């Protein structure tokens, strides 16, 4: 089939740069088409007949190419445009899509706000409580969440999850969630997340005591 | 205005079949195609089959002759139906209606589809009350299954400095995610704020009030 392979498959560009990301494709097509999604929602009609820019699609994109080799060009990076572009073509059966091309906005550095949420009353009656670290509004994405439970260190009991880019901001949030039973909550007293990230001149600490 | 809507199960089980259907309006189906797309979770974007405004129809050969696509014009619907289903079936379907350039260039808003034997699971909903000036608040939403649940604030209302948390698969095999959001310490007094929390496969629906403890 007409396999379509896009490069780079993630690219980061700081605001007003010029990006290009490329499609090759395994057989010769006559037009490229290229789509837009931003966070796993329906994907947007871009680019049609290589070069097209869709209805409402901003001038600075444009598309060029031809035979087996195709590119997408956005003349100056905004914010708006962080999103994976995927290209396709429909010229020959089966019809087919590339991997996609991730593209990031490289902003400055902006260090986290941090809190530390105990688990409610409600939960802990059911049997288990959570407790909940949230990093608020930082760049880069890198960052290191470290529990202390009586200042110990914890490990194997936690997980973590993190927003895209904000679509204004451009910056990530992340959370981090403990899990213990009641019983195991109740044998301690004083549970801490510690923050370290680029932002900050040494790691930041959020605690609360039960009580 | 072009539309389409798929409507689908969330949940089916391995060697079941799946039956989605497309709804339209603003366009004549005996006069246009109207192709298929899946995305599986954390992957991109594969061709699935279409069936023109004549009735023909072509298929991903992937699909080992597992999908048909049929169609009813006075009902203004479109049909997928794919058998067998095996767990790399997981995925989120669209129903898309090439225009220009014969690409994609009206979408459905998707349907995630899960291939599991495991049962279905409402979550519970849990406060994550703002501490004792800006403050942080939100709802732990926990235990549930199939994917996705939605969350909102105040019915829609309050949206700025809204972040709702990609889910987590927990090692008990159900998901969990927290929704929060930032606001003025000084409307603490004065504005409630309430989690709208949906999972649509098991009809759940729970409104949690967030308050200072
Ligand atoms: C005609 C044809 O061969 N269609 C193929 C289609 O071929 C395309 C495709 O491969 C594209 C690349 O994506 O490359 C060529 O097209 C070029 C440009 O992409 C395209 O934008 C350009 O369009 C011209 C247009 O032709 C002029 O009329 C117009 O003034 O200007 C535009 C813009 O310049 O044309 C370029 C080439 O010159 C290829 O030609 O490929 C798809 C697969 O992706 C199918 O294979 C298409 O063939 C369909 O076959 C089925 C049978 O299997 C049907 O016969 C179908 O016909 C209907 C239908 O039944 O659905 C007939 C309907 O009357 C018609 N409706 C209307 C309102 O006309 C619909 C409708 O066109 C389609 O459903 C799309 O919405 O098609 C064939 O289309």
């Amino acid at each position: 089939e007409n396999v379509l392979t896009q490069s780079p498959a993630i690219m980061s560009a700081s605001p007003g740069e010029k990006v290009t990301m490329t499609c090759s494709a395994s057989s010769s097509v006559n037009y490229m088409h290229w789509y837009q999604q931003k966070s796993s929602t329906s994907p947007k009609l871009w680019i049609y007949d290589t070069s097209k820019l869709a209805s409402g699609v901003p001038g600075r994109f444009s598309g060029s190419g031809s035979g087996n080799s195709y590119s997408l060009t956005i003349r100056t990076m905004e914010a708006e445009d962080v999103a994976t572009y995927f290209c396709f073509q429909a010229s020959g059966y089966p019809l087919t899509f590339g991997g996609g091309t991730k593209l990031e906005l490289k902003r400055t550095v902006a260090a986290p706000s941090v809190f530390i949420f105990p688990p409610s009353d409600e939960q802990l009656k059911s049997g288990t409580a959570s407790v909940v670290c949230l990093l608020n509004n930082f760049y880069p994405r890198e960052a290191k969440v470290q529990w202390k439970v009586d200042n110990a260190l914890q490990s194997g009991n936690s997980q973590e999850s993190v927003t895209e880019q904000d679509s204004k901001d451009s910056t990530y949030s992340l959370s981090s969630t403990l899990t213990l039973s009641k019983a195991d909550y109740e044998k301690h007293k004083v549970y801490a997340c510690e923050v370290t990230h680029q932002g900050l001149s040494s790691p930041v600490t959020k605690s609360f005591n039960r009580g | 205005q072009v539309q389409l809507k798929e409507s689908g199960p969330g949940l089916v089980a391995p060697s079941q079949s799946l039956s989605i259907t497309c709804t339209v309006s603003g366009f004549s189906l005996n006069s246009y195609g109207v192709s298929w797309v899946r995305q599986p979770p954390g992957k991109g974007l594969e061709w699935l089959g279409v069936i023109w405004g004549d009735g023909s129809t072509n298929y991903h050969s992937a699909l080992m002759s597992r999908l048909r696509i049929s169609k009813d014009n006075s009902k203004r619907q479109v049909f997928l139906k794919l058998n067998s289903l095996q767990t790399d079936d997981t995925a989120t379907y669209y129903c898309t209606k090439p225009g220009s350039g014969y690409a994609f260039a009206y979408w459905g808003q998707g349907t995630l589809v899960t291939v599991s034997s495991a049962s279905t699971k409402g979550p519970s909903v849990f406060p994550l009350a703002p501490s004792s000036g800006t403050a942080a608040l939100g709802c732990l939403v926990k235990d549930y299954f199939p994917e996705p649940v939605t969350v909102s604030w105040n019915s829609g209302a309050l949206t700025s400095g809204v972040h709702t948390f990609p889910a987590v698969l927990q090692s008990s095999g159900l998901y969990s995610l927290s929704s929060v959001v930032t606001v003025p310490s000084s409307s603490l007094g004065t504005q409630t704020y309430i989690c709208n929390v949906n999972h649509k496969p098991s009809n759940t629906k729970v409104d949690k009030k967030v308050e200072p403890a």
